[PDB]
This record gives structure tokens, C-alpha cells and sequence, in this order.
């Protein structure tokens, strides 16, 4: 293939600069296993993409749902001995848990030992994250401001 | 079993219409009937971590003349969060083992949910969690609607203040937008708006809402006038050029009322409302204090017993 | 495996685990250029390696030597069309500026718009360095942070 | 022009054993043959962002002495970093368009470093940068102990008390270890023990240092005792343990002096150096003090004239 | 004697092009050959009961440079006016009655006019009364735009910031506005727009002036791009949204700028000029603040000389 694994997944249509962020985020380096990152390669429609070849490891069903609001684009496949054996896009799901930081200062989520969680609705224009505690809805660019 | 036995009374999304009315019939029922020991040997806590004159002290008759005991605090200050640095999380687990109830108020958003995932079967009512929601206040306004205009439908209803951080107006139009055909007319300062989260849901009901620049221009066509408080003590330094009330309610403004009209405020109240207000016919808002008394009775006797006959 | 470059810097020999974190020191990533990272490479000389390579983009002396903090065993190849024109290996710089930031809380380069500037001493196990400003030296790991 | 001409004098570790020594003989020139005109037409900023009494004035009244005339500010409080925000960088840049020379104090470890880059050709002088450096005081005291024990060589010095944020004992242990053979006796409690960097530095030069535990057991070998003060105002909160100094020394303790042993402070003293020490002949530190006019406008007239002073 | 001996500079509206040309000629005279004895056996007191870096010490400086003393205060707090409460009034008039001249910053607009009724004889030089005029510092920005344009009249000049109470600008727009053909553009917030009195007098003058909501609309037409700060201390709480200048200004932006567009701030800057901008060409202001040297001892040696610096 372009590289090859016997077992594991290729995340691939990942937009340009998201990959190396996604590796930090899914704390992909703490492993053993071979790692290819492809970062700023060709892809025709959006021109750079970036891909990520973890061998003999899956995603766990949390990142493949964080994946669906950090790069919709891309694609999960899972490969078993060296067959596709599955092609999976992400969609987005209802509630996002632990990972994101709510806008809101005057949030309790912030001074309690509380996993945050945010239920998604998905509007016309963008993704709306409504917070379980406060009960703002923030836009999720707003929500995801690295 | 009563559909609110044992229920957190949290924000006003978790309530149906049916929840609310189950409320104010029985609310008229213990006004018109009362019942001493209703609540006879129940302990509860009345916890408020911020100032308050009427929910504490209406909760704390309420619970009185039903026949329990209260427990709590009025501040903060002087416990061991305040004092020795608990968490929230830790002060109400252990209060869950004392008391049967849980009420509280709290500064930062969201306490009230924060503190169901501790309080284990305890049920938790929200007095009032920073800028968010205030349950009980929209029980006690609906009864006092009810009351003088007979109906909770095709209303024609006016929010006028800070729309942006009441949780009164927050849970009211909430509350209001599950029934039938109300009109709404908000006048704020833009920098005190009512939040577009509230908006999207109006207008996913396809309820008919409307902004104004002044109190005259819909005077003529409103059944309730709510007036609210500019909550200085959560406003941001940007927004200290919205301080001082900008829409002040006077008397002589009140001349092209409908005779039905009712002028309502959550209270304190401060320059918005010239005490000249009180002496008129339109002027409802210590009555509607007052309906706290039978409000809050009245979720007390359903989230604590199994069934009600009264 | 990995993949052939036209002309540009193939950093090899990185130890594994360090070849992300070389990524994210220096701005490594931050670029238009395409990257191939091939982190848990088989090595033999050493059992697992890390590799970076950056289409047409070359290091300075300086910047190569930055590398012997993290990396002292690793050989930057410099690849002018396909040939191994050059072979560097890093030398320890005498001072680092720019991007490590001072664990002495009550220095200057924390309050004032200047870049830091430590310079390297080789101790006696591990590396120290002398913070230009405030004047402490700190162990290197330590500088690291926490 | 002579070796220090417009040079920034920032710590101890860039000045050779020849700049020293330089520095102290025009010293005892200018000790034997005021030059009153020497700086005449100069203006130097004297800018203290910290405490003083000692430094500044000395500092200052050595410019006067020399002719030149003083600008600046002994608090930040009334600059426009203090009350309008700017930062230390901007200060320094507007100040070297207006003197001739800034002599600098300030709290954070660095700041003097910070100034030179930005004061363009005007040297800057350290006054003292926080727990760092303190160049200027090491030249009054090597001045003293060159003085009273004829050399800066193969002298026996004990320092006692707060090493660790000693800014005077980290540059005068760095200028001695310029000078054969001196021995070290360090004596401080755990906590605030001399810097590490210091000790490398002086086992890299073979210098003989040791710690103990009492003044009792240095006495009879010591020439030099220089006492420090217990920096109050850089303690962190662990540390106020020992905030009273550990080790007090009284008059009876000179039993076993040596006949030319000196006791030097930095100043200001507070419970250490016992009142009873100063009617012993032992005692210098004030003498130490006023020997800070001849180091400083040593110092002064070297970094502003290129001609050396006779 | 020359026009400007023993007179009082207040404000900017007192002056002539004739005395604003006088001065600046002074200036370039002086520059050129300094006269360090002109002062000599003068006092001048330096009051300053409001913060300063840049005024204070620059006005030191002059006067050293001239051969005269200073005597003052640049904090009220020690004062008897401090402490022992007397009135300014009373202030001035002893201060009159021992030194030539009196340089004087104060919080209240009205303070240095108020004390020339009091100063008897002395001249009183205004260093900044409140949020009114600061004359001495639009003298060296006069300095610095000529020394830069060649001229100082038909040039295009954008002043950006706080207009409101920017006594900075209030004095800079009344100069120039002596001069022929100058035209203005104004970019501020609304809260902290220009003074209207200043507008009526630039309309009076048929003086041409645009308010523009960007630097990037005036930025290839501008000579002179004078950046201010938002007076923090001045501002009423209503004002606080706007705090953080709107408009900040980065290397970026230069991209058509006139190859002779200077970027001048009076300082202190806080986040309106980024420090990218400080490696440009265009970068000046520091220029500017040294250039305050020389106007201030021109304007002290015309109003203590009798005779013209040659
Ligand atoms: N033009 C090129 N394009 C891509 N990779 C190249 C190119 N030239 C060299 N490399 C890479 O850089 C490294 C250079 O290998 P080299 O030319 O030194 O032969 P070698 O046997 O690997 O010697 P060594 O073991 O010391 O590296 C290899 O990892 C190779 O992938
Ligand atoms: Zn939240
Ligand atoms: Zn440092």
C-alpha cells in the first residue's frame, strides 16, 4: 500500500495542520507500535491532507466521536491483515464528555471534580455545544479555541 | 405516586406542563385548605451559599407551616467550604446523610446539577444558581398569572431589564413557551439581552416574540408586565455603563393600561419601579411575593409524599 | 518505507519517543513542506528509532547542534537531489535562546518582552544550564519543566 | 581609555582580577586626592525600584563628590510603570536618552541584565538585581578587607547566615575565588545554604570551603566574619521557620579572636551583630559603610573617563 | 527681552505660531551648542503630585544641563498638603517665595492656572493639569515632526486613541492648527471621541478634519500617525467596556505606509503598539521622548533668560 500494516487503522483525509494536533490529543506517542504521520500530503478536491498509520491499534469509540468535531473529513479504516477489512467515516454523536472546556468562567464544571460533558446539536450553520452544568450553548469554534 | 415525588426541581426544561400545573392546582388547594404537620417529622436543609430575603425566608415558612425542620446556613462563611477549603461535592454528600431535602442557592452556574450527582437519593431543589435558572420564582409568577388573568394562554407578556443574567426571566419564558399562544415583547439594554438560546427555542415553537426601545410603546397591549433587577453584582466591568435602570416604571406611564394589566417584579427592586407604582390598582408584586408561600408549599408536599389528598 | 525526497533534511537516528518531542520544540511541524515521521522504527543499533524527514528544508549549525539536547546520536542528513551531500551530527551549542523557559519564578524574562537564553555546561551526568538573566543554573531536566 | 570605560558593571562573574584590583587602587587614589570636578557636566539616573539607604545614598552622594548631578526615583509607586503600566524595557529605553549613566536597583533577579540591552550605549551600573548580584558592595568590602588584613589573598573568611539569598556573599564569594588560596568557612541553616553553582565553581578552582555548624568553631582560624542578614522579603512562606538568624553573635564570643580578625555586615543588621560588638576592635561594618564613597566613585569615575585617575 | 520671559505656559490656546516657531528655534540652537551655565544660580521647583517618568525626569534633566537646581516633590503624600491638609493655593504661595520657577503636574484640569494667581512673580510651567493641556510636551512633538517632515504645516496628521482625555492631543490638535493647511483624521471609540470645543475651533479655522473607524483607511495618505493611550485613571466606570485600545497596531500594517510616515506615541504605550513596530523605519517615538530634552531647556532658557540664545 502506500506504507502497510498487517492489523491496525489508517486515519486518512485528516485537513491540513488537525493530524499533528490529533496525535496529541489521542496521546498516540505513548505506544511501542510502528507510527507513520504523513503530514502535508497531496489530496486533489482539498489539496493537503495529512494521514496517520498506527500499526496493530483502533481507536477507541470516545476519540472516533472527538474525530467527528476535530476532522469530519476523515476517514477511520480498519485494517486486518492487510485487508481494508473496514472504511468508516465519523458522525457526530449526542453528548461529548471529558475533553472539552466549558466557556462559561462562572461555571461550576471548573472548581469541582466534574467530568464536563456537552450535548451537540448539530445547527445549519455550525456545531451548538450545550453545557450539562451551566446550560450555555456556545458555537464550537468558540468551545474549541486552542 | 405523584409524578414529582422525589424529583430534583432543577431547571425549568425538566418540568411539563403537566408538572406545572400539578403545582399550582394543588398550590390554590393548600391556600385555600392548610396543613400543619403535612410534612410533620421531614428535616431539611436550607442551604444558600447567596444573599437572599425572600426564597430563604418563604422556603423556610413553607416549610414551618407544613410542620418540618429546617437546618442550613445563610452564608458560606462560616462552614468548613468557606472556612477549611471543602468542595461543594464532599459539603453535600455529607449533607444527604442528615437531612431528607436539600435546598440551595449558589453563585456560579450549575451548582444545582453539580450537587444532584452527590446528594444520592436526597432530593435537591434549586433556589437559584448564579445567573441560570430559578425554578421556584416562574412556580409562584405562574400562580400569580393564573390568579389574576385566568388563563396561562394567549398572553400578551412584556420582560423588561436584564434579561441577559435573570434566571427569573430565563425559567418564566421557558415555562410560559409550553403552553399555548403567548406573545412575548422583550425591552432590555442590548448589552443586557435575553440570550439566544432561549430565542432558538421560541422560534423553533414558531412563539411570536418582538424587541422595543420603550415601556409606552407596548403598554397598551400587555397583560403582565414584568419588571426585573440590573444584577449589578454579576456584571461584567464592560457592562458598568448599564448599572443604573434604563426603563423606569412610573405611574403616569401606566395611563393607556388594559384594567387587567398587572405589574410584576421578582423583587428587590431598586430605582426601576417609582414607589409611586404601589398605590395603583396594576401594581401585583408583594401579592405575588407572598405566592411563594403556597408555591413552595406545594413542591414540598409533592416531592416529598408519595401521594397527596387534599 | 518512509518515503524518497527530491532535496531537503532527514534527520535519522532519533531515540524513540524523543522524535515528537523534537516536532513540537522546535517548531518543526509549523510549515508548508511535506513531513513523513516514522516514530518506532527498527533499528538494530539501537532496538527502536524514530526518523524525520523534511522535504526542502535545510538546518543551520546551530539549529543542528539544538538537536544534541535531546538527541546527540542523531545524524542530520542534508539531501540536495536524492545524493547524501551532507551528514551532520550535533555538537553541544554553548547557549540555547528562545525555546526554554526559566524555572526561576522571580526572574526578569518572565515579566519583560525578551527571549530566553541559557547557556549549556556539561556537569557531571546530565546537562546544566545557566539562565543568561536571573544567572541560576538548573539541571537541564529539571528546565524540561513539570 | 582605561580597561572599564563606558563598560556595564552587571555582576562580579564578568570582572577579572585585574579589573579589581584596578577599581581599588583608583579608590585609595581618590581616598588620598579628591577630584571634585571629575564628573562635572555629567547627569547619572540613580533609579531604586527597591529599599535602600546605604547604596543610593553613598551612590549618589559620590556622584556630588565628583561633580556630577543625580536624577531619578527611590520608590516606583509614582513612575509611569508604577501607576500607568509600562514595562521596565520602555523605562530604561526613554531614561538612556536623558543620562549619562544609570545606576539601577530592582527586585527581580536579572533586571540590570534586562536595562543594558536596551540603555543603548549608557552603562548601567547594579545596585542590586533581587537575590542575584550585588557588584558594587564587593567592591567596598574587598576595599575593607584589603585595608585592615594588608591582602586579598589567603585569607580565612567566614560567611554566616542567609546564603542562599545573599546577593552580597554570591558575588563577594565569586571576586575571592579570584585570589589565591582563600578558605572558605560557610555557616547558614539548611535552607538557606550558600547557591550550588557557587560551590562548583569554587571546587573547579580547588577552593577549600566547609560548612559548620557554629561560629565557636571558626573563631580562632577566621580573619574576616562577615555576617548577612536574613533577606525577610524573599522568604517563601516554607521558609519562615528561620526568620530569626540562627546564629547571633555577642561580644563574648571574640574570647578566641585573633588580634586582626575583622567582623564585617553588609547592613542593615537586625538581631545578629549584638550592640556589644560595637566597642570591640573587632568591629568594622560601619567602617565598611564609609569606605562604599571611595569603591563608588571609583567605580564612577572609571566607567566615565577615559583617562585613568592619575 | 525675548518674547516669553517670565510668562506663564499654561495652555497651547495662550500661545502664537510665533512663540511655538521661537521655541523650537531655541531648540535646534541649543542642540547644536549647549550652554551649560545658563542657568546658573537659578532654583526651579519640580512639583509633581501625579505620576511621571518622562516629564519629571526630562525636565531635571534640562535644567541640570543648564546649571540650575531643583527642589520638589514627586509625590504629594509627604507635603503638608499631604498630611496636614492646607490648600494648594496656600501651597504655591509659599513655594513662590523660594524658587524662579515652578514646573507643576497635578490631577485637577484648572491646577496650574489656579496657581499662577498665586505665584506672585514665578512662572509657572503647566506639566500636565488632569485630562486638559500638556504644552510642553506638544513643543518636543513639534521638534520631532519638523525634525522629521521638514515642515510643519500641510501635513497629514491621524491621532488614534483616547481623544477625550488625552490632554496630549487637546494641546497637539490646538497647535497645529496654527498652522496652514493641516489635516486631521480622528480615530477613537465613541466614549473617548475628540473634545467638541476642539472640533467648533478647528471648523472656525476651516480646518479640514474625518473620523475613520481604521488605521488601514488612513494609512497610505498619513504623514504623522500619533498613537495615544487610553487614560485608564481618568476613566468614569461607564467607560470601562472600552479599556483595551481598540486599536492596536502591528508591523503588519506598514505595508503602504509613505516611505516618510512616522509613528509617534507621547508614552506611555500599553498594547496599542506592538513591539514588532519598534524594528521598523517608522518606529519614532523614542526618538520623539529624547527629543524632549531640548525643547524643555529651550522653554526654561527663554522664560528665565532675558536675552535671546543667540
Ligand atoms: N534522497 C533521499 N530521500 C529519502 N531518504 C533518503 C535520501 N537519502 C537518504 N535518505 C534517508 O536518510 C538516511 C540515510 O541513510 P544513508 O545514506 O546514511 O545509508 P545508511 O546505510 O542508512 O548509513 P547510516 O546507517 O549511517 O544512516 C536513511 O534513513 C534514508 O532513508
Ligand atoms: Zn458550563
Ligand atoms: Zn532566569
Amino acid at each position: 500500500g502506500v506504507e502497510a500494516i498487517k492489523r491496525g487503522t489508517v486515519i486518512d483525509h485528516i485537513p491540513a495542520q488537525i493530524g499533528f494536533k490529533l496525535l496529541s490529543l489521542f496521546k498516540l506517542t505513548e505506544t511501542d507500535q510502528r507510527i507513520t504521520i504523513g503530514l502535508n500530503l497531496p489530496s486533489g478536491e482539498m489539496g493537503r491532507k495529512d494521514l496517520i498509520k498506527i500499526e496493530n491499534t483502533f481507536l477507541s469509540e470516545d476519540q472516533v466521536d472527538q474525530l467527528a468535531l476535530y476532522a469530519p473529513q476523515a476517514t477511520v479504516n480498519r485494517i486486518d491483515n492487510y485487508e481494508v477489512v473496514g472504511k468508516s467515516r465519523p458522525s457526530l454523536p449526542e453528548r461529548i464528555d471529558n475533553v472539552l472546556v466549558c466557556p462559561n468562567s462562572n461555571c461550576i464544571s471548573h472548581a469541582e471534580p466534574v467530568s464536563s460533558s456537552f450535548a451537540v446539536r448539530k445547527r445549519a450553520n455550525d456545531i451548538a455545544l450545550k453545557c450539562k452544568y451551566c446550560e450555555k450553548e456556545f458555537s464550537h469554534n468558540v468551545v474549541l479555541a486552542n | 405516586a405523584n409524578p414529582l415525588y422525589q424529583k430534583h426541581i432543577i431547571s425549568i426544561n425538566d418540568l411539563s406542563r403537566d408538572d406545572l400545573n400539578l403545582v399550582l392546582a394543588t398550590a390554590a388547594k393548600l391556600k385555600a385548605n392548610p396543613q400543619p404537620e403535612l410534612l410533620k417529622h421531614k428535616v431539611i436543609a436550607s442551604c444558600f451559599f447567596e444573599a437572599s430575603t425572600r426564597t430563604r425566608l418563604s422556603f423556610q415558612t413553607s416549610m414551618h407551616r407544613l410542620g418540618a425542620s429546617v437546618v442550613g446556613f445563610s452564608d458560606s462563611a462560616n462552614t468548613s467550604l468557606g472556612k477549611k477549603g471543602e468542595t461543594l461535592a464532599d459539603t453535600i454528600s455529607v449533607i444527604s446523610t442528615y437531612v431528607d431535602a436539600i435546598v440551595m442557592r449558589h453563585p456560579q452556574e450549575g451548582a444545582a446539577r453539580l450537587a444532584t450527582e452527590f446528594s444520592g437519593n436526597v432530593p435537591v431543589l434549586n433556589a437559584g444558581d448564579g445567573s441560570n435558572q430559578h425554578p421556584t420564582q416562574t412556580l409562584l409568577d405562574l400562580f400569580t398569572i393564573q390568579q389574576t388573568e385566568g388563563r396561562l394562554d394567549n398572553l400578551h407578556v412584556a420582560m423588561v431589564g436584564d434579561l441577559k443574567y435573570g434566571r427569573t426571566v430565563h425559567s418564566l419564558t421557558q415555562a410560559l413557551a409550553k403552553f399555548d399562544g403567548n406573545r412575548f415583547y422583550f425591552i432590555a439594554p442590548d448589552a443586557l439581552a435575553m440570550p439566544e438560546y432561549i430565542l432558538d427555542m421560541l422560534d423553533e415553537k414558531g412563539i411570536a416574540w418582538s424587541l422595543h426601545s420603550s415601556i409606552e410603546e407596548v403598554m397598551a397591549e400587555v397583560d403582565i408586565l414584568y419588571m426585573t433587577r440590573v444584577q449589578k453584582e454579576r456584571l461584567d466591568p464592560s457592562e458598568y455603563a448599564n448599572v443604573k435602570a434604563q426603563f423606569v416604571l412610573r405611574a403616569s406611564d401606566l395611563h393607556n393600561a388594559k384594567a387587567n394589566m398587572k405589574v410584576l417584579h421578582p423583587l428587590p427592586r431598586v430605582d426601576e419601579i417609582a414607589t409611586d407604582v404601589d398605590k395603583t390598582p396594576h401594581a401585583w408584586y408583594f401579592q405575588q411575593a407572598g405566592n411563594g408561600i403556597f408555591a413552595r408549599q406545594a413542591l414540598l408536599a409533592l416531592v416529598l409524599n408519595r401521594d397527596l389528598v387534599l
